[PDB]
């Protein structure tokens, strides 16, 4: 019953930095609209999500290859750990 | 490599050792 | 000289723990029962909601605070990069302290520069 | 083995076995929980659809599995026990006088189990959507406080929700208090 | 290394070669008619998204031929990786 | 038994069967209201169309009880679509046809119309209350000045309550099934 | 068509009553004194309005009972 | 009985029913038009696409019936005279033109049907978008209003779909649609 | 063709006419002034469009 | 395949020039308006420009599909 | 009557016949630009995938009767420098040294013409996409400089795109075009 | 020439030639390239199935001809060595390893057939996954400068695939494709 | 029955007549 | 029962009919 | 059947003529 | 009973009646 | 059936044709 | 029970009946 | 009849004419 | 039980009659 | 048929000419 | 077990009574 | 017919010419 | 056991009964 | 013909040509 | 394990019991 | 292992035991 | 191994014990 | 291995043990 | 032919050359 | 062909050329 | 073919090689 | 092939070197 | 290939090295 | 290759071990 939550939280912890970043960029962005009152944030907000998330998802390309022998192990051990061996 | 690295990676962990 | 009205985050900032628990307590205690009264649960939710709560010169004056929100962003980015990609390795329940860690770092770090 | 009759009857059965399920056993109720789980936080596709639909599969094969044993014939009776057990006797009652304390019949008795089961899910995502959609209510209000307000909350809550439902491990208890409502986990 | 991982690599730093100009163009543009109209008090959103508009469709009609360049090169890079997979 | 028509005539009935269901009896009015109200209740696929397609056809299963039990059958089913359909349609479509007694040809199309009309107008009908609320949701979010929230994400829990204080599915079946039965 | 005006024309009345309290209360702390008062006000009609509203539904189920 | 080429020309006749059908025989319009209708009205999978191809179905059968009875070379004279009626000439004489190798005759079968297949295509495209034009205007309306509001994040086909319903319930919609279609194809 | 153009000014005439009232004739008031609009023109409305669907109906019907 | 990148050039062109006018002349009435429910203005205005422009529009939609048809005559 | 041999042959061929059809002649440029049409109208599946598969072998039908009556009355080399006519060489030329190491095996032919018909029509579905594009982000942009932030606006092209295909005529003309450009040559 | 046994054993092995050849062949790469391909490109079922199906079974004939030509020179009128040979040179190393009993060259096509269609399997779809980037970049390009124009409510595929096809065209695509698989096969 | 009323019933107004 | 009251269900116009 | 009313309905326009 | 409560109720009108 | 209201049912039409 | 608008459900009415 | 007025349905043009 | 008043269960209902 | 007009329906052209 | 809890249960209203 | 206008029909340009 | 928070798990209640 | 107006259709061109 | 925590946590109720 | 912390995993509260 | 950061992952737990 | 950037990967934790 | 203009048609170039 | 044109189409450069 | 433009096409860059 | 402009192609690069 | 500061560009890399 | 710069692809990292 712990699949779910477990696929959840890997996701979450992987998706991490990118997810923090654009939060940033727009709490920073909604800063600047609270000082600029009479602009249109959400297009610009658009924009520098997209551009950041991919910059940081780019930089990013070297923390995968070792995920997946992280997971050999786990998976293997957690399917090992399901049966009353 | 430096000691406050910008960011780890595999290959600088395995050269500081 | 009306920059530094930032003061207000840093009071707001114990809505993290206050949503946090809240939510959770909430949560928890739905998942517990799944039978309820139908408005006693509605009352309480109201209240923790409540409790939660609780010429062109002007140009170069903006393009001034544009050039200073993007100075500060990149200096944070360039002092905490190695916290982010660590941040990757992270447990999942200790997360949202490094997120209210970094939160509270970065709206330091403004100060008006 | 199956000489004549008994083939055919097995066979027809086998090929009813998808729509029996998804109109008949607990698979409703757990795949419309999860999926109003899923759309409270505010995100479409956060867990894969067709993996929540297999989780709710496999548990209502959990479930089953009992008056599976049980039948080894008794099976018949069994699940009548389990859908009487497991639903509201009016709305059956009603079918059944449409249909013409005695008994009751399958075909009286799957579509008020289904309508049963409906209800109850939907007041069980009722129930859940609510510190969600509270969350988000505070982060508008926080925003508007400040004094931004063509800022848009969506893209603001769905982070938070995320991390706060997985640090408190939401799916597992969900999981194990449905279950335990429906039998007794080992 | 990898020569998967290097392929993944190539197409992330492609894609934000490509998406750099015309996004900056775009945000540029936004955040500048945003501090025009905060200045001047109109309260419009339509100059931004026409200006945007022309703006980026100026830079991709312009860019056409390098994209296309780029792209090539690196299609017949992948069939070469194929020719001896 | 059936030695050498009747077990074509059988065998070239069965096959039809699933689209003379479809399209000749009362199976289309409940799977369009069903669908509707999922529609109306702002959920994709949460009650997955296996259930509700099932449930209808239960439903018509019922309905058809009497027309089952009747087979001299084909006078039944005759007189139980002149007595759900709409008889000017039918005239009209036997005028077309040639140049009392209706056509079973001429009945088809008509109750298949019929059907969806009637099927349409109650969707409307079930409708209105939730587009009400929402409206209304809409509309007090406005005035705290929260114009860029959204109402579908909140209004959801109010339309899922109000459904369920309403007993929802239940009434809605008996409703129906009462209106295709009593004869 | 009888039933089809009475209950547009009921759905555009039941809005028009919904809206009309809140929006009365409010539009005629920059931040804190309306959200409360909205609150309040609406926490104190939500019953009002629910009774209201499973009453028009109930009225409806009745009417597709009917025809 | 049937003799032995006789026997093998219709069998392999009614093996192509279906794909005869296909190529057109009054079926296209109504099926298109039917499911052009489902679309605009906001609907993906409620009326049930078995369900309008089986009434499209019946009513291209209704439209035949005279084409059959008048058959049993008079079915098919028949036929290519209702094809010439509801065709656009041009096109077959160009097919004509391409099978062969300008000319009056009456008309060559195989150069017929695309046409008669195109010339359908293009009415109901026609008539499908004479179809959209008050959904489309209702839609737009309900937004125009929804904006004025000032609601900037309500979808107005959320609440579209009621008002496009009642608005086709009151035209009476699918027995006016048919009988139209009908008089279209019928004549007197 | 000619019917083509004449459908479409109509349509597009119709839009401008709806958006015209309305929004010609202080949130919650204008919410309110909308509400009786809608309320009082509704027959109106529906009218108008039934017009234009049975014009289409009778151009259907020439084919 | 020059004539393609052209192609791509001539549907870019022509997509900026359909959105200039009636685009612009929204915009226009919107600084208008701002200057001293601007969505109904607007929205007349937008509507008027299309009920004008609807034959250019259309004609120049056409001239442009037969162009892409002799293009693809004997391509 | 017919020989033993041959009408094994005959049989083989005729087995094998909607394969080669389908691999081997203009079925293939017809199929695929309908259905190219088709998705770009915007369109599910309203145009009866059926009907457009029946156009395009009538059409195909009409493209082939001459190389099929000069094979009813050896039509093989006809075949063939129909191929060699409508195909890229270098491909055929690549895999005749597949082989051992101007014949133009009839095997080596196939797979030409199939890739070189599939290359033409994408081309010629791209040239399609055009203007239904263009009057998509016209109206997605008139839209959104409205000022609407929602109803997406494929909800709207679609009456334009068929007013336009009606106004174009459409698939006559386009028909017309690729079976003159085909066959009358 | 094939008195009462080898006829039995003949005709057993043509009634298993399709799945043997679906199975113990090139055509499995061949396919599911061409199937990666066409979905990569933003269709469903443009190009029909039964064309890239021939292509795919044409390409397989080719690259067999050796083999096929040895098998029919020593059994109808030493093939099986020949095609345990070609299985060693396109198998992988790992997996007939793991196929082999137990207890720490690899023989016993039994156990070495689906060694190789494991590492034909892998093999297409690392080539798929190759194929896969440019048009991803494609669509990733257009999904940015649509989000950046500030319009949401339409996908990116609307216009992905017009662009997707000109890059494949000016690519020549399929051409290049099929002469690069050629030579990866056809060494010696 | 009015006739300075609101939006009225079909009824209404055959009742009118 | 009411004349002034806005838009009323049948019953009602027909019980004061 | 005033004529200074929108409310127009096809039966009041029938019982005006 | 609330004859004038503003609201409806088939009911309360039954009640009425 | 007074002229120069912005919309005109055919009915209206024909009658003050 | 209190007769008045504080919460209507079909046993209250009932048994105010 | 109008002229000056804006769209116009092909009755009352037929009928100016 | 008190008159809460917020919504009445069925059982607090049942009691209170 | 004024050539002042705002729109110009196909009609009003031919006419015109 | 109290009256005025924050929150309450059947569990709680049946041991009550 | 005019030479300087904002619409320029296909009818217009053929009847200049 | 304080069962006047929120958190009061039903082991809570039963033990408090 | 003009040439100081918008983009022209391909007839203005070959008549200007 | 405080009563006056956050979590409830079902192991720790047992225990304080 | 302090007890002011968050959710603390199974191991924690067990040690703590 | 500290025992105040933020970050308490298993090993580190374990580690501690 | 300094203990700021208080997340550290497996192997740091193996080298510290 | 002016070239104050963005890309133009074929025709225009080619007469311009 | 001006040289300092913004876009020129591959004809105008072969004629520069 | 400038030196200083701002984007070259291919066939800029090889005439200017 | 200047050493800063906004688009380096691989031509560039290898014509440098 | 002074630096590129921002991107790898490999074949810089490999001219440097 | 400086160290303190962005990504430092690994190709520039094994130069530097």
């Amino acid at each position: 019953l712990t699949f779910l939550t477990l696929l959840a939280s890997q996701a979450v912890i992987l998706a991490s930095p990118v997810m923090i970043v654009l939060l940033l960029s727009e709490v920073l962005l909604g800063v600047l609209s609270r000082f600029a009152p009479q602009m249109n944030a959400f297009s610009v907000s658009l924009t520098i999500k997209s551009l950041l998330a991919i910059f940081i998802i780019f930089i990013c390309s070297s923390t995968i290859y070792f995920s997946k022998v992280q997971f050999f192990l786990g998976e293997h051990k957690f399917f090992t750990n399901l049966f009353v061996r | 490599f430096p000691t406050d690295s910008l960011v780890s990676s595999p290959r600088a962990e395995k050269a500081r050792l | 000289t009306v920059v530094i009205i930032l003061v207000g985050t840093f009071t707001i900032i114990s809505f993290f723990s206050l949503s946090d628990v809240m939510l959770l307590y909430r949560y928890v205690i739905i998942n517990d029962f799944e039978i309820n009264e139908g408005k006693y649960f509605f009352a309480v939710v109201i209240v923790f909601f409540k409790i939660i709560g609780f010429t062109i010169k002007e140009f170069f004056k903006s393009i001034l605070l544009l050039i200073i929100l993007a100075l500060t962003t990149y200096f944070f980015w360039i002092n905490d990069r190695k916290i982010i990609f660590s941040q990757v390795f992270s447990s999942v329940d200790g997360l949202y302290l490094i997120w209210g860690r970094l939160f509270k770092d970065i709206i330091l770090f403004f100060l008006a520069f | 083995m199956l000489s004549d009759m008994s083939l055919i009857a097995t066979l027809s059965f086998f090929t009813l076995l998808p729509f029996l399920v998804a109109a008949g056993t607990c698979y409703i109720k757990f795949s419309i929980v999860f999926v109003m789980v899923r759309n409270a936080l505010g995100l479409q596709q956060v867990p894969s659809n067709m993996t929540l639909n297999g989780i709710a599969l496999i548990m209502a094969l959990f479930v089953m599995k009992p008056i599976i044993e049980a039948g080894y014939d008794s099976g018949l009776m069994e699940y009548k026990q389990y859908l009487k057990k497991h639903t509201d006797l009016e709305l059956a009652r009603f079918f059944q006088r449409s249909e013409e304390n005695n008994d009751y019949s399958l075909f009286s008795l799957l579509p008020a189990y289904a309508l049963s089961e409906i209800k109850d899910a939907f007041k069980i995502g009722f129930y859940l959507y609510l510190p969600f959609v509270v969350v988000d209510l505070v982060i508008s209000s926080i925003l508007l406080a400040l004094g931004m307000m063509m800022m848009s909350p969506i893209t603001i809550s769905v982070p938070i929700k995320l991390v706060l439902f997985v640090a408190l491990d939401g799916w597992g208890i969900l999981s194990k208090a449905l279950i335990e409502q429906y039998i007794n986990i080992p | 290394m990898s020569d998967i991982v290097y392929m993944g690599n190539k197409a992330l730093y492609l894609i934000l070669i490509f998406s750099l100009w015309p996004v900056g163009i775009a945000t540029v543009i936004g955040l500048s008619i945003g501090l025009l109209q905060t200045v001047t008090q109109l309260q419009e959103q339509t100059l931004p998204f026409g200006i945007k508009l022309i703006g980026v469709s100026i830079s991709l009609l312009l860019l056409s031929g390098w994209y296309g360049e780029v792209l090539l090169s690196f299609c017949h890079e992948i069939m070469f990786l194929i020719k001896s997979g």
